[PDB]
DNA sequence: TAAAAAAAAAT
DNA sequence: ATTTTTTTTTAAATATTTTTTAAAAAAAA
DNA sequence: TTTTTTTTTAAAAAATATT
């Protein structure tokens, strides 16, 4: 196994994201690449972790090896790479240590970190065919300011998919809040796009504290691709340019 | 137990206490009598009154206190050597005579009080009728043979064999709540060693050799400056304190001097005052070599004090195990090497 | 008697923020030749050398010799009370049971004095020989920084080795291991990024991470590292203090 | 009630400001503006805040209305505006509820946020009007770092006016901080615009965690104005530009 | 084995 | 009015845990 | 680059079990 990531930020703000909400994780090391179906340290939300062999800079794996790797003591070393630090990940056949390797932008500082390792395995659960009813390709920046905005308020965000915009809805001990977004006139790709298909009519209410937590991938990519119907678990989707996607999956309450 | 050495110590010189905390000593060997703290894990850890009675009617609450005192003071590099007490000898019987009689009036008083129902009386004094046994430091000794820490039995007293370990270069330190280290040779002195110590009371890093210079006398005239202080074997002039002896002993060195220029009817000599052999005493006691005994940290075995702790001393499992993991890795790093072996000291600096 | 008016404060503030969080109560040993403090830590492990030179002083008229004993943590909190431009000028009177410290913003509208209290201390000055080191490597002090925060998270100890191709900064825990090395480069062109090795043998020595996490807060003064070793020698840790001197950290190995 | 500010950076910095001392606050508005004259919890230290309805934008009133808000919550409420929405104040006159809309002027996100007021017959503590002896006008930034210098010290400030300008000056038990400005006079309009308007030497003693708590409101204005005489309390006047004042009340020690 | 505090001749 | 000593009495942890004061460190303005 | 802020750990509080 030699994984080299020259945008090892990309990595790095993976294990930012999953640091709060899993702990411990099994890293399902395919050919086609590093995928990842672990689950929370509670028993509601699902993350559906995909980094493609496409945006490697150089892939080799050769079996199906799963990893069960402490998330808190590898984003610990994760946070010793830099921002711009070549990560060229390295597993043994036989040793059960994750070696890493931040090259320098420069190639100066080598910094080898070889990482211990656990036995940890969980039952595997795949994507249960989704009919993506509601599809709101938003700004990650405005999601995780709505998401931050409704933790203050209460623990219940009210979610209504509609044609001129979607709303976020909040109620607690503050009193009634709304958060409610539209569409785009110019063209825009990336930014300051809220674009949204429309199927159903969907009202569905979700925890803070798990969308807080979902909310942390907002410097990986720049749009949040919401994805629910009803009795359908929100699908929060962090895809990235280079390879992959990081899906968030969220049970209504 | 020398009166008013400490205080007359603090008030004197502040300088040669160097107070500090657990976190200032790394790899220093200090060798710690274990009665002190037996004594210290049997008072202080209590059950309400009841000082830990396990399932099968023995007393596990000293083993309980200096086991967690022993595995905190290996997360801090202190190597202890826990020197146990000695027979004591003819000069001690006197003192064990007030401590016996002591006894007999705690004894009275809580038969008195628990008569009464005031329970917190009741818990004072039974706080103070503690006796030391052959089987609690039995019992102690298997625990320091079963966690790896040495051991040493003293001959006559812990504070001659602490005070002679430091004299051989053998351990740093003695830890002592005892003052009797100063006059039984001990150089360099701690106090107040506990476990749970950040700011409450922390370290009083007395030293001998210092105090020796700053009052400028050798050490027969600070045995003799400690007789008139009062110590545990023989007693003392009447009317005379710490000032007094201090400035007595800084203006006649010798014990004839202070003896012979004293009217009896103003400070008078007392009958049976033997001060010559108590001066022997703290001069030459009767101490095993430091030199012939083995200091050794060997690995404690896991499972069997666990096993032990749980079969017959009544412990928790994971509490052990926690424990014996914790000396573990207290064992298994390097050493931290001081400074001051690598530079040497020109001279102090002044305000 | 004493007054040491510098007008590049800044630096002296970055000082006393590099030295609250090692040791807090320390003795200056000012000199007409200049401003010096070697005080020691209170665990015994590591000694700061400071010199600050009469030269880097704009105006430095002190007589004779003054120990003055200072909270340091208390000192730095005098000197967080100015900016990043201010004249910090250092006062001492007569028989000195107070440092006047004026803090004078160079557009002359605010004029800052804190005449500070003291204390009595008597700290003992190590004597350090002047001898050649086996390994001597001028690093950037932000890359240093970031080596020691990087390395605290895993183990307390890095085990640092000099070889033939560069410094090499290996530590381990219970997090794993990891090792850091740094080539040495002479094809920059910025002198403060060149890591020079002065190598006189391969050396491997063992530091404790808290000491030297505390040494690494005097990373603003410059970006320069020279780092100084030999095979039972402490670990000479010294930043360039900018035209006064040095802040040479020592650091007994494992 | 409708009063809209078309920048409510001055409305979200107005509640960062009183947050940190007032904890319930009667905002008793008026037909010809917004007022508070609410006092703190320890009950030593007046705030008065003028908002005038020539500063909104859209302001209108009829009942004059005096609604009694949590502040702490409120300004939990304007953490969830942006620094730059054009906030819109609403009460409705048969219901408690404060309703605050936040617009964007580029961006389509438009929030709603209704309120739960309890009901506050609280009294007022009218200051009357009196000619003031030092009313310097100093910058807010350099108040605020006068306050953070001194706050070190202890908890007592001595200010001293005289012809050469004003002196802060605190002692306490780590030593002896005097800090002493300079009139200035300048043309070219520099950072620093202290003035004197002297008219007789006072000398008093005010806490400076209280004083903190005071200097708390330093983004609102540049430059703030103590005016003060040898008995009466000092007066911390935030004259926000051509919106209004926040006048600040401090009895001395 | 320690100390504080108060009573009480020494100061 | 101290100065100094000697009588009574009062005492002698530890850890885990939750809940707090204080100091940082990113992640933005 | 430095602010302030917001957040996350590393010291004391403060009893309770420790048994």
């Amino acid at each position: 196994f030699e994984a080299r990531l020259v945008q090892g930020s990309i990595l790095k703000k993976v294990l930012e994201a999953l640091k709060d909400l899993i702990n411990e994780a099994c890293w399902d090391i395919s050919s086609s690449g590093v995928n990842l179906q672990s689950m929370d340290s509670s028993h509601v939300s699902l993350v559906q972790l995909t980094l493609r062999s496409e945006g490697f800079d150089t892939y080799r794996c050769d079996r199906n090896l799963a990893m069960g790797v402490n998330l808190t003591s590898m984003s610990k070393i994760l946070k010793c790479a830099g921002n711009e630090d070549i990560i060229t990940l390295r597993a043994e056949d036989n040793a059960d240590t994750l070696a890493l390797v931040f090259e320098a932008p420069n190639q100066e500082k080598v910094s080898d970190y070889e990482m211990k390792l656990m036995d940890l395995d969980v039952e595997q659960l795949g994507i249960p065919e989704q009919e993506y009813s509601c599809v709101v390709k938003m700004p990650s920046g405005e999601f995780a300011r709505i998401c931050r905005d409704l933790s203050h308020i209460g623990d219940a965000v009210v979610i209504s998919c509609a044609k001129d915009g979607v709303k976020f809805s909040a109620s607690g001990e503050l009193g009634n809040g709304n958060i409610k977004l539209s569409q785009t006139s110019n063209v825009d790709k990336e930014e300051e796009a809220v674009t949204i298909e429309m199927n159903e009519p969907v009202q569905l209410t979700f925890a803070l504290r798990y969308l807080n937590f979902f909310t942390k991938a907002t410097p990986l990519s720049s749009t949040v691709t919401l994805s629910m119907s009803a009795d359908v678990p929100l699908v929060v989707e962090y895809k990235i340019a280079d390879m992959g996607h990081l899906k968030y999956y969220l049970a209504p309450k | 137990g020398i009166q008013g050495l400490a205080k007359l110590i603090a008030d004197v010189a502040p300088s040669a206490i160097r107070e500090n905390d657990i976190k200032s000593y790394f790899g220093r060997k200090v060798a710690i009598d274990a009665s002190m703290s037996i004594y210290q894990f049997l008072i202080a850890v209590r059950q309400g009154g009841d000082v830990l009675q396990n399932e099968e009617g023995e007393t596990t609450s000293h083993l309980m206190g200096m086991f967690y005192r022993t595995i905190r003071m290996m997360e801090n590099g202190i190597k202890p050597v826990y020197v146990f007490d000695g027979k004591p000898p003819q000069l001690k019987s006197g003192e064990l005579a007030k401590r016996s009689e002591r006894r007999a009036e705690a004894e009275k008083q809580l038969q008195q009080a628990q008569a009464a129902g005031a329970e917190q009386e009741v818990e004072k004094f039974t706080k103070r009728l503690v006796k030391v046994t052959k089987q609690h430091n039995d019992e102690c000794k298997h625990l320091l043979s079963l966690m790896g820490i040495p051991y040493l039995d003293a001959p006559s007293e812990a504070e001659a064999s602490c005070a002679a370990l430091v004299k051989a270069g053998k351990v740093y330190a003695a830890a002592t709540e005892d003052m009797d280290c100063l006059t039984f040779g001990s150089p360099v002195l701690m106090r107040h060693l506990t476990a749970s110590e950040a700011k409450k009371l922390p370290i009083q890093e007395f030293h001998l050799s210092r105090i020796l210079q700053e009052l400028g006398l050798n050490q027969e005239q600070f045995v003799d400056l400690c007789i008139l202080l009062g110590s545990d074997y023989c007693e003392s002039i009447r009317g005379i304190g710490p000032k007094r002896a201090v400035d007595l002993i800084q203006k006649h060195k010798s014990i004839e001097e202070i003896v012979r220029r004293l009217d009896p009817n103003k400070y008078p000599v007392p009958e049976n005052w033997l001060h010559k052999e108590a001066h022997q005493l703290f001069l030459e006691p009767e101490v095993l070599d430091p030199e012939s005994v083995e200091l050794k940290w060997s690995e404690p075995n896991e499972e069997e004090l666990i096993k032990f702790m749980c079969g017959e001393k009544q412990f928790s499992e994971e509490r052990i195990r926690s424990g014996v993991k914790r000396l573990s890795k207290s064992r298994q790093g390097s050493t931290q090497g001081r400074l001051d072996d690598f530079f040497k000291v020109t001279g102090s600096l002044s305000s």
